DNA sequence: CGGGAAAATCTCTAGCA
DNA sequence: ACTGCTAGAGATTTTCCCG
DNA sequence: CGGGAAAATCTCTAGCA
DNA sequence: ACTGCTAGAGATTTTCCCG
């Protein structure tokens, strides 16, 4: 049941940026999605990003082959 | 407090000081004679 | 250095010496000459030295207008991904701006604008048009093209297809929808590998999936966190770390001093 | 990789779709895809249609996809084939459009038509653009006081189908619904293009004859060998490019 | 991938897809893509994303013209120190910027003059004066002012100086001058925490005796040196390295392998 | 031998390929229809 | 005789840059100068640099300064 | 540090100065200024002249460096306050220009020129000219048939004899030495603004009563007490700013 | 050897037609 | 065959100074 | 574990009134 | 209370592939 349900949530990946940072952070995990919010893991790291500095995505295309 | 030194709007000359309102990430909001203005952060100084 | 922060003044108030240099001709520590210059109002000329970031949410779109063979085109873009829209216009309006508005906010789902100042687009007209389809408008700092960096690199590069395309159309209009399919549909990379168009139908799909996903995680996993204070809402647990919500404030605690009810 | 049997055996039993077996069980899809190929026994989203209605005494020009529902249209000033293919080419840029069904109608045959969708990569062939016209009609019918020309309430009349109007087996609006149908030919066209780069390469193992390869993990490499899909470690297999 | 790599080109020709759009769509490798995109005469529109680095020998000066309050500034700049020179003329003319070359080459060893091709510093009055003072004219790429990097930011401080110090004359040569004064004895910073006349004065007495020291030194310590060759002739030794300079090529060779004669 | 494409003088429209006849360190001279122009790297493209 | 003309000739400044690095680097110790080349020691290591690429000083502050 | 001694007798026995004890035995300079200082037996580039010569029905109005013979000379339209000060604003902004002496004329006793002095930071005085103004004439006599104006001749012989004419002790030209000797007053300010820094710091050394700092070494420490100089080791000396 | 403060270095920007 | 740079503002790392 | 080749990442630029 | 970015070109580091 919910198990599913996080580990499908946890199937996409976010790009986002830090707050003086131009450059996009490669592929994390998203872990909880919120209004303003978002909750992901890069590289065993966990951080909140804003909505508006996160790209979220699952690569139709890395999905359909692993 | 703080003194803002900005340029406002298609003008070279610098003008300040304002006082700061609200520091956003990459802009500001200032009162400079009873005139707020919203200057990005590339173009004001604050002290 | 009583003297020698006077005399500093006073070299100051005609050359205007910047922290350094009168460091060295007056023996002064560096905070004290930065101080008289930071107190002088024809020294703060200069800004300082980054950049913004713009919002990259789902549901934001920029808009402009650009120029090209004494024809007007409205162009937009989904910032997220990089879809663009576009559409020579006979006029730089409000009516044609609300038009063009309306038909995009009719193909997909457009929650906020974000223009500059121009008078087509701070337009009553935009405005009603706006109204009328639930989109919030964002206009930028006037004079600041920076705000609309996504709209305007667009500008350039749908300008560059038209070129690479021009001698394929007898009319303009042609020649900007092939640009339009040619970025959206032939044009691949970014964070993805996407093009424009793969790129904004994950986004979307994304964004629908993810609300419906947490909402039935929210629905089921249910549970109070206390820590260190009140009963926290519970985000996310795992690895030995637990997301947490206290009064609309996301914060990271490890397990450890956090339990669980 | 652990799975492969236990999804074999689903497909036996209850005959799913690779979909479901990758998803369940946790298979790459391609595998799942062998899977259901295997068995003899268990043997659309670029198709839009375009139509022309008449108000008013003004041509509007729709176009519906027809797995979703999805509407486009808008008033142009004459019926002709310029303006027909200026539609189409716009909409060849919006959605993957692969093929447009017509009504052989004057402006629909003509060469401009033709060569716009020469260009664009649409195939031309000549009821639900009939249903889809009267529920536009109604819409434009019910909102028509709210603006003072046709084309804005057209396009009041599009937003309120595509994105105001739900149903359905789950409630969704034809925008939703349009939106997941291309995300799931955009993972069939990466699949088959996987399945495209995979099939011209050949694996030894243990040396045993060449195999079909299906998947180059990065702790082994499935193959498929007189129809049986097998596990073995990379170090005891060989691909080969054929 | 014959029948791939015929489709691309079809599919090239028509929307000019850049080579990951045609690697994904026919199923090509990145070097066929990137090959049929090398191909495409209407795909090469874009530079690569370096810059160069000007000339800063000490006797290198870099002249432009700049203008403030409908008057023209003859501004130069030692490229080496920073220092510079500034007058107010009365029109871009030939006649008043040889005035100005032989002025300048006058008070300091000018040795080349590096100027954009305006046409008061190609005027045949000015190959005149710099022909009679010896200097050597070098000119960039027509419509490059990156080729003057050096005096194109010295006209944005000089004009920053004047604009702090024009209240303090009645006309603009008397703030030109006091902005030069400012600049180049009341600002300090750079290599070596200098102002530009410190600077100047730095590099040029530096010029003259590392000239004096190191003719001595070759005039003194005169060896050849074999490697691996030819009696190269010595330039430097110790540290368990030696520099040569073997037909006038200086390469740098261990003391092993490399006796000295 | 290579093709060089560029951008020569206060003009968009890009030109080429020419003949490379000397690659420094920022710019090039190449030879486009008997003419000898001087490009610098940031305004050409070397294949 | 010759050994002080040495170490006066190593008691100056250069400072340099790289044909693609648009930073200057700090001050090395001048080896030896030539009409089109200077040999410099920047960090235990030997470099030629051109002449138009290298400004040597002797910094008139340090010195004045041990 | 271990030269001190020597530097000490080499004064005592040849009176030399700093320069050349720092550039003898290796001593930072504050130390061989010390030395140079603590014997009673043993004990100009910022000043420039200026004056006017009549030539050819224009004035010409010339500037002399006094130390080198650098001469920095140009035609002005009228022999006024206004021109003097601005030609005297423009020499002090080359060179650093700490003193002017003139032949109280008219133009130099200008309020304009005191003004313009006062702003640069140049103190005004009311046969080096004279000799100089002869040199110059005969230089522009020689070069006149070059060029047509006036102006531009005198600029060809500042430049003939700033960097053409060499003589004196080293055969150097007024260039080389009025570089030289702007170079040397840049050492000798960088030295007093050291000794001026640590002059008002405190040393306490084995405790042992206050001494003056002369240098903080990377492994050693300077000091002056009693009038004899004696190093210590950085861990045995606490320096104390008073 | 250990923090804190001050100094040095690093990073990045507008303006220069 | 020729060429972006300069100075200031804020951030971050190094060095030094007394324990 | 060791090179080589190919892929991924990094760095940096013009143009967008 | 708001905000530079995008895509391409060359350089450099990572990964993989067979020994
Ligand atoms: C008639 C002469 C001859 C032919 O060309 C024109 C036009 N021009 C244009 C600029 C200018 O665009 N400065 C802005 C800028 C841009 C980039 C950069 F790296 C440096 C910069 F200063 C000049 O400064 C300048 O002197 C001229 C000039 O002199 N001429
Ligand atoms: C009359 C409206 C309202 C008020 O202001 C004007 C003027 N303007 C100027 C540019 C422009 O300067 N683009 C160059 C650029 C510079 C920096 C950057 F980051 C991005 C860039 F695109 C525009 O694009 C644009 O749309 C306008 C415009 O619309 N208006
Ligand atoms: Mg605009
Ligand atoms: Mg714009
Ligand atoms: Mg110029
Ligand atoms: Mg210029
Ligand atoms: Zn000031
Ligand atoms: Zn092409």
């Amino acid at each position: 049941e919910l198990q599913k349900q996080i580990t499908k949530i946890q199937n996409f990946r976010v790009y986002y940026r830090d707050s003086r940072d131009p450059v996009w952070k490669g592929p994390a995990k998203l872990l909880w999605k919120g209004e303003g919010a978002v909750v992901i893991q890069d590289n065993s790291d966990i951080k909140v990003v804003p909505r508006r500095k996160a790209k979220i995505i699952r690569d139709y295309g890395k999905q359909m082959a692993g | 407090n703080f003194r803002v030194y900005y340029r406002d709007s298609r003008d070279p000359v610098w003008k300040g000081p304002a006082k700061l309102l609200w520091k956003g990430e990459g802009a500001v909001v200032i009162q400079d004679n009873s005139d707020i203005k919203v200057v990005p952060r590339r173009k004001a100084k604050i002290i | 250095f009583l003297d020698g922060i006077d005399k500093a003044q006073e070299e100051h108030e005609k050359y205007h010496s910047n922290w350094r240099a009168m460091a060295s001709d007056f023996n002064l520590p560096p905070v004290v000459a930065k101080e008289i210059v930071a107190s002088c109002d024809k020294c703060q000329l200069k800004g300082e030295a980054m950049h913004g970031q713009v919002d990259c949410s789902p549901g934001i779109w920029q808009l402009d207008c650009t120029h090209l063979e004494g024809k007007v085109i409205l162009v937009a873009v989904h910032v997220a991904s990089g879809y663009i829209e576009a559409e020579v216009i006979p006029a730089e309006t409000g009516q044609e701006t609300a038009y063009f508005l309306l038909k995009l906010a009719g193909r997909w789902p457009v929650k906020t604008v974000h223009t500059d100042n121009g008078s087509n687009f701070t337009s009553t007209t935009v405005k009603a048009a706006c109204w009328w389809a639930g989109i919030k408008q964002e206009f930028g700092i006037p004079y600041n093209p920076q705000s609309q960096g996504v709209i305007e690199s667009m500008n350039k590069e749908l300008k560059k297809i038209i070129g690479q395309v021009r001698d394929q159309a007898e009319h303009l209009k042609t020649a900007v929808q092939m640009a339009v399919f040619i970025h959206n549909f032939k044009r691949k990379g970014g964070i993805g590998g996407y093009s424009a168009g793969e790129r904004i139908v994950d986004i979307i799909a994304t964004d629908i999936q993810t609300k419906e996903l947490q909402k039935q995680i929210t629905k089921i996993q249910n549970f109070r966190v206390y820590y260190r204070k009140g009963p926290a809402k519970l985000l996310w647990k795992g690895e030995g770390a637990v997301v947490i919500q206290d009064n609309s404030d996301i914060k990271v605690v490890p397990r450890r001093k956090a339990k669980i009810i």
